[PDB]
RNA sequence: GGAGCAAACCGGAUUAGAUACCCGGGUAGUCCACGCCCUAAACGAUGCGCGCUAGGUCUCUGGGUCUCCUGGGGGCCGAAGCUA
RNA sequence: UAAACUCCUGAACCCGGGACGAAACCCCCGAGGAGGGGACUGACGGUACCGGGGUAAUAGCGCCGGCCAACUCCGUGCCAGCAGCCGCGGUAAUACGGAGGGCGCGAGCGUUACCCGGAUUCACUGGGCGUAAAGGGCGUGUAGGCGGCCUGGGGCGUCCCAUGUGA
């Protein structure tokens, strides 16, 4: 039944990376876009298009990553460290701004839902709004 | 397990107990003996020691080390016990106190005295 | 202001009385879920015309008797026995419970 | 109290000059110029590679010597520095460099810092015109430091101010000898100290 | 040239008929204290031969740390299989606070201020190798925008 | 209901002893109906459902003009990763 | 440098001075009000404090094998005894007991008791369950828990500002 979307997304996400693939779908989602809109505004991604699968909406997801690496396995850099979800939807959760969260030390996001709209962190704390926290990326 | 799991059976709470019924939770209680008796020891060592039963206060009974090099106590003198364990001595885990009530401190000791109930010489 | 809370009817069976049952979901103060618990009030119903299923608004009201501390005040919606089974159903099964 | 007991015995403990010693750690003896190896029957000898608590340890015992103060109150007013934001290792000192019978010492008015001391101690030291004979009181900036009119013409004191003429001390301190009046300008930075301590490893022991 | 401190020099036995002959385990650490450290661990019959063995795979395995005005850049957490280890920034005055291991690895990092904690086990060993795959993960924020660019 | 097998049970040998191993015999049982029993190394010692992450090869099975792809099921080998 | 020895300082004590805390009720003018005025009252206490004079003027406690820092001699000989854990003692003990010395700390130092900590060892932050303790013998299913893509209203949760409370 697939229990929720929006980690399985990330996990699309995650795995498609540890292989390197050029491209990974996921279906579709006017949510799931407020998604990857950001991590690729933020540059984790070279951005994304709804494609069309046996007729059904999904979207490609073009991943990044750095330089083939010098020496031992020339395994070249994660682009995306990490991609964790920490609002669950058996353990929903949810901040105030007066409390969200710095993803490792101001260099990490922390994309987030609020009333305000779909943010990153810094972009929560600007219009100063919180709401539930979707996941943490690095 | 699943934290609607935790909801529901919740986090066990360990619950210590104590290795020394002292009553009252209490640092010491007076006691006097019935019979002061050799025992020898564990396991791994073997020495003849210097031990002795207290019925106390409360109307119970216990065994306690009394530590140190020689000692006073015969069957109706009375003494402080200060709760602590001897692993040498299966089923002893109390002190008598030194320089407290009927059991007097140690004859000529110089070092550790106050372990032992003992004045500084002059 | 005098506390109010919507509900649903689960007993008219009483003279002028009835059993409204209310659910409260809140977020646990240790595993953050949102934790729905429930609580069953008795309001005096002079007229007789609050039924079985009757979903209600109660207000904190001047004690009537005992248990009696709430009236009703206004209708929702009529037909809801699909949540009235909910509580009765749920009743039945302390049964299977003893020994 | 005080270390009372014999206190060049540190100086050799330690292997750093001490100069809780007056006249004397200058000389040819620091007691450690003579005995520069650790007291005892064993010392001199080969000495034993210190464990982590041990460095940090002595490190931390090194400092506390020096100030020649309490423990309780040496922790105390380590605690007091954590507390208040600002980086806790100089802050430490300042605290220290702070203390009535420092000031003294500090400025020069006692020859060491244990004459220092009874010299507060024993009234012969004023405040803004008022006694104060506490080794404790917290120098606050702008306070006059200075002695009494009962020791104006002490044989002590005026071997020292004679002893204070102009060379100067304390980059954070202004020093009157005609007078004898002494203020404390500011609360003093890192680079104005430079004792033989390590402010990064005292920090460290304290968390056992 | 650099800096020298071992962490420990134990004293692992085999059989063998008759008896039990032995080698040794010897983990080292070797920074400059600014920016550049390395651990070593060799082996050897003689406890000095070790030492100075684990001393040579030391100036070896090296790894650049991007030291933070005496800190570390962000805060990390790395799990070697067996042993979890915590790494934190800290303001100024606020010390090397770690295990007695990884305290080596960062006071020859150069770190000056820092807060850890090891979760887990504490094998020394492995501690080690974890802390050291630790540091070999640390962004700097340009290490990071520029990755995030590739323009 | 009872041919075969067979705890227990007796006998032969073995053994210092042999209530055992081995052998000859032997009853409940093993089988049927009906009821009760509800245990286990009830083991893949791996709860279930779903999405994701290279392939190679053997086999079972269903469809497709088929030295090949496409579903399902049983094995082995191994990408990544996981693991004490 | 510890000691004696030299010099200076002068806790203790002595004499002298000596409070803050205490201005209102009271009273006159005014009017018994506002306001102005005038008068008494201190247990602590002859205390704090100040001035003078002024004598070198108690040190104690735990430990010293590892954790955990501080080692040697001597006695004892699985005895006497130490012990919080691992353990030490059966002629060579830095672990028993004196001493030398030393580490810590100091009017305290140890000990016992109990509390949190370490224990990330009940785990929300933060653990797990193929063999280490741990998958229910296996199914069906009640309550519960969780739930796909889209447009819309409501706005409970959620978020936010103001505000009352949070003595
Ligand atoms: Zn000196």
């Amino acid at each position: 039944m697939l229990t929720d979307p929006i980690a399985d997304m990330l996990t699309r996400i995650r795995n498609a990376t540890r292989v390197y693939k050029e491209s990974t779908d996921v279906p579709a989602s006017r949510f799931k876009e407020e998604i990857l809109r950001i991590l690729a505004r933020e540059g984790f991604i070279k951005g994304y298009e709804r494609v069309d699968v046996d007729g059904k909406p999904y979207l490609r997801v073009y991943l990044k990553y750095g330089p083939r690496r010098q020496g031992p396995d020339p395994r070249p850099e994660q682009v995306i460290h990490h991609i964790r979800r920490i609002s669950k939807p058996g353990r929903r959760v949810y901040v105030g701004v007066k409390e969200i969260p710095r993803v490792r030390r101001g260099l990490g996001i922390a994309i987030l839902s609020t009333s305000k709209g779909v943010l990153t962190d810094r972009e929560a704390r600007k219009l100063g709004v919180g709401g539930e926290l979707i996941c943490e990326v690095w | 397990p699943t934290i609607n799991q935790l909801v529901r059976k919740g986090r066990e709470k360990v619950r210590k107990k104590s290795k020394v019924p002292a009553l009252k939770g209490a640092p010491f209680r007076r006691g006097v003996c019935t019979v002061v008796r050799t025992v020898t020891p564990k396991k791994p060592n073997s020495a003849l020691r210097k031990v002795a039963k207290v019925r106390l206060t409360s109307g119970y009974e216990v065994t306690a080390y009394i530590p140190g090099e020689g000692h006073n106590l015969q069957e109706h003198s009375v003494v402080l016990i200060r709760g602590g364990r001897v692993k040498d001595l299966p089923g002893v885990r109390y002190h008598i106190v030194r320089g407290v009530y009927d059991a007097a401190g140690v004859k000529d000791r110089k070092k550790s005295r106050s372990k032992y109930g003992t004045k500084k010489p002059k | 202001p005098k506390k109010v809370l919507t509900g649903v009817v689960v007993s008219d069976k009483m003279q002028k009385t009835v059993t409204v049952l209310v659910e409260r979901q809140f977020p646990h103060p240790l595993y953050g879920k949102v934790i729905k618990r429930s609580k069953k009030y008795l309001a005096h119903d002079p007229e007789e015309k609050y039924k079985l299923g009757d979903v209600v608004e109660i207000i904190e009201s001047r004690p009537i008797s005992k248990r009696k501390r709430f009236r009703v005040l206004r209708l929702v919606e009529s037909g809801r026995m699909d949540l009235v089974e909910k509580y009765l159903i749920r009743r039945q099964n302390y049964q299977s419970l003893s020994k | 109290g005080r270390y009372i007991g014999p206190v060049c015995r540190l100086c050799r403990r330690e292997g750093v000059k001490l100069y809780l010693k007056g006249e004397r750690c200058y000389s040819p003896k620091c007691a450690m110029e003579r005995r520069p190896y650790p007291p005892g029957q064993h010392g001199q000898k080969r000495a034993r590679r210190p464990s982590d608590y041990a460095v940090r340890l002595r490190e931390k015992q090194k400092l506390r010597r020096i100030y020649g103060i309490s423990e309780r109150q040496f922790r105390n007013l380590f605690e007091e520095a954590s507390k208040k934001k600002g980086v806790t290792g100089s802050v430490f000192l300042g605290l220290l460099e702070s203390r009535l019978d420092n000031v003294v010492y500090r400025l020069g008015f006692a020859v060491s810092r244990r004459q220092a001391r009874q010299l507060v101690r024993h009234g012969h030291i004023t405040v803004n015109g008022r006694r104060v004979d506490l080794p404790s009181y917290r120098v606050r900036p702008g306070d006059e430091i200075a002695v009494a009119e009962k020791s104006r013409n002490l044989e002590l004191i005026r071997q020292n101010l004679e002893a204070m003429k102009g060379r100067k001390v304390g980059p954070w301190l202004s020093l009157d000898v005609e007078g004898m009046k002494g203020k404390f300008l500011r609360l003093p930075d890192r680079e104005d100290l430079a004792l033989p301590v390590n402010e990064q490893l005292v920090i460290e022991f304290y968390s056992r | 040239d650099f800096e020298e401190k071992m962490i420990l020099i134990r004293r692992t036995a085999r059989m063998q008929a008759g008896g039990r002959r032995f080698r040794f385990g010897a983990l080292v650490v070797v920074g400059d204290r600014q920016g550049r450290v390395g651990l070593g661990f060799g082996k050897a019959p003689e406890v000095p031969l070790a030492v100075q063995k684990a001393g040579y795979y030391a100036r070896r395995n090296m790894v650049e740390v991007p030291l933070q005005n005496g800190t570390i850049p962000h805060e990390i957490e790395v799990e070697f299989g067996a042993s979890k280890i915590v790494l934190k920034p800290a303001a100024p005055g606020t010390g090397v606070i770690a295990g007695a291991v990884p305290r080596a690895i960062l006071e020859l990092a150069g770190v000056t201020d820092i807060l850890t904690k090891e979760l887990g086990s504490r094998n020394p060993i492995n501690i080690a190798y974890a802390t050291m795959e630790a540091l070999r993960q640390l962004r700097t924020k340009a290490d990071v925008e520029r990755l995030r660019k590739g323009e």
